[PDB]
C-alpha cells in the first residue's frame, strides 16, 4: 500500500484567516504519461457523508468554493483554504487515487480556535437508585473547555484507577466553540462501598495545576 | 442528478451472513466503478475495494479480500458489499461512491452510508438515573445536572429538557460502547443555582428500538 500521511492531525483555526493541511505520500503519486498528480482531498462534515473537494491535486470538483485550492508535486501535497468559513469544520482526508489500493489518510480535523477557557470541573456520585439495583457509576464533568486537549484519572483513596472508566467528548458547541467531557467509572456495588474518597483529577492548558474534584462516599 | 442509495441499517449476531446494497440513479450505472468504504465508530476512511458494474470487474484492498466479497447486478443497476460470516470488529459506517477507474478523478458522489452494528447483545431499553446537581457540581451561581442513560442496545437514544423546553446549556455526550457490550450516554445541563429547589427539571430519554421512553426528575 501507498502510506498517505497527513500534518496536522488537529488544526485549529480562527474563521476568516488561511489554513493549509499537508499531505506526504509514501510513493511518488505523479503519472509520467500526463504529468498529473493523483491526489485528491475530500471534507466529512460532522455527521454527514464524505464531499469531494479537489483531484488531480489541484482542480476543484464543481461546487467547491473558489477559497479551496490544491497544490504540490510527487510525494507532498497541500490544500489551502485562503479564507475559512465556519461551515469548513470537520475532518479533511487526502487519498491517493494514482494505484489499487485507493489508500485514504489518517484524517485533519478542522475545529474553531478560540480563546483557552478552563473546564468547570463537576462530580456525580451514583443515585440512590442506581446502588440500589447494585451497580455505581460515578461521573465526572469537564465543562465547557477550550481546547479539546484533556487528561483525566481517577483516583480511589488516592490509589490510580485503569480499565474502569470511559470517556466521551462533545462535538465542538455552535454557540461558544467549547468542548465539554465526561469520564464516568463503573463498579459494583459492593467494589463502590470498599471504598471513602473518589477523585477525579483533571489536566488542562487553562489549569496552572493538575486539579482534584473529589467527594466521600455517603457524604 | 446522480444519487446512490444504500440499504437500510442492520443489527446482526456475529457468524451471521449480510449483504448491503448501493443502487445508482440518474446516470449509466455500468460505466462507473462503485466504490466501498469503511468507517469504524470515530475512525477514519478506510477503502474496502470496487467493481465496474458492467464487467463485474473488482479491485480489493489486500486488507479486506477474502473477509468481503463485492458484486454487482446491472440489470437492476445495484451494487454489493457482502460477508459470509461476520465479527464485532465489521461493525461500522460502510459508503458506497462512484468513481472513474483507480478513483482518478475523486469519488464525486456518494451514498448516505449504511449503519452496521455485530453484537452479540439482544434489543435493550435504557435505565435512566439522576445525575443530582449539589455542591459538588455548582461553581459560581450556576449548578450542573444531568441524567445518565445506561445500558441500551442498539443505538440511539434521545434526550430532551423539560419535553423541549429547555435547550440551552444542554450536553448530549456520544453513546459510548460499555465493557458489557451495552451503550450509555449522558445528557447535561447547567442551570441557576437558585433554581435548583423550585424549578422542576425532567430529562426525557427515548429509546425507539426497544420502545422504552423514560422522564427523569433531577433534583438536589
Amino acid at each position: 500500500d501507498i502510506v498517505m500521511t497527513q500534518t496536522p492531525l488537529s488544526l485549529p483555526v480562527t474563521p476568516g484567516e488561511p489554513a493549509s493541511i499537508s499531505c506526504k505520500s509514501s510513493q511518488s503519486l505523479l503519472s509520467s504519461g500526463n504529468q498529473k498528480n493523483y491526489l485528491t482531498w475530500y471534507l466529512q462534515k460532522p455527521g454527514q457523508s464524505p464531499q469531494l473537494l479537489i483531484y488531480w491535486a489541484s482542480t476543484r470538483e464543481s461546487g467547491v468554493p473558489d477559497r479551496f485550492s490544491g497544490s504540490g508535486s510527487g510525494t507532498d501535497f497541500t490544500l489551502k483554504i485562503s479564507r475559512v468559513e465556519a461551515e469548513d469544520v470537520g475532518v479533511y482526508y487526502c487519498q491517493n487515487d494514482y494505484t489499487y489500493p485507493l489508500t485514504f489518510g489518517q484524517g485533519t480535523k478542522l475545529e474553531i480556535k478560540r480563546t483557552v477557557a478552563a473546564p468547570s470541573v463537576f462530580i456525580f456520585p451514583p443515585s440512590d437508585e442506581q446502588l440500589k439495583s447494585g451497580t455505581a457509576s460515578v461521573v465526572c464533568l469537564l465543562n465547557n473547555f477550550y481546547p479539546r486537549e484533556a487528561k483525566v484519572q481517577w483516583k480511589v483513596d488516592n490509589a490510580l484507577q485503569s480499565g474502569n472508566s470511559q470517556e466521551s467528548v462533545t462535538e465542538q458547541d455552535s454557540k461558544d466553540s467549547t468542548y465539554s467531557l465526561s469520564s464516568t467509572l463503573t463498579l459494583s456495588k459492593a467494589d463502590y462501598e470498599k471504598h471513602k474518597v473518589y477523585a477525579c483529577e483533571v489536566t488542562h492548558q487553562g489549569l496552572s495545576s493538575p486539579v482534584t474534584k473529589s467527594f466521600n462516599r455517603g457524604e | 442528478e446522480v444519487q446512490l442509495v444504500q440499504s437500510g441499517a442492520e443489527v446482526k449476531k456475529p457468524g451471521e451472513s449480510l449483504r448491503i446494497s448501493c443502487k445508482g440513479s440518474g446516470y449509466t450505472f455500468i460505466t462507473y466503478w462503485i466504490e466501498w468504504v469503511r468507517q469504524m465508530p470515530g475512525k477514519g476512511l478506510e477503502w474496502m475495494g470496487d467493481i465496474l458494474p458492467g464487467s463485474g470487474s473488482t479491485n480489493y484492498s489486500p486488507s479486506f479480500q477474502g473477509h468481503v466479497t463485492i458484486s454487482a447486478d446491472k440489470s437492476i443497476s445495484t451494487a454489493y458489499l457482502q460477508w459470509s460470516s461476520l465479527k464485532a470488529s465489521d461493525t461500522a459506517m460502510y459508503y458506497c461512491a462512484r468513481s472513474g477507474y483507480y478513483g482518478n478523478s475523486g469519488f464525486a458522489y456518494w451514498g448516505q452510508g449504511t449503519l452496521v452494528t455485530v453484537s452479540s447483545a439482544s434489543t435493550k431499553g435504557p435505565s435512566v438515573f439522576p445525575l443530582a446537581p449539589s455542591s459538588k457540581s455548582t461553581s459560581g451561581g450556576t449548578a450542573a445536572l444531568g441524567c445518565l442513560v445506561k445500558d441500551y442496545f442498539p443505538e440511539p437514544v434521545t434526550v430532551s429538557w423539560n419535553s423541549g423546553a429547555l435547550t440551552s446549556g444542554v450536553h448530549t455526550f456520544p453513546a459510548v460502547l460499555q465493557s458489557s457490550g451495552l451503550y450509555s450516554l449522558s445528557s447535561v445541563v447547567t442551570v441557576p443555582s437558585s433554581s435548583l429547589g423550585t424549578q422542576t427539571y425532567i430529562c426525557n430519554v427515548n429509546h425507539k428500538p426497544s420502545n422504552t421512553k423514560v422522564d427523569k426528575k433531577v433534583e438536589p
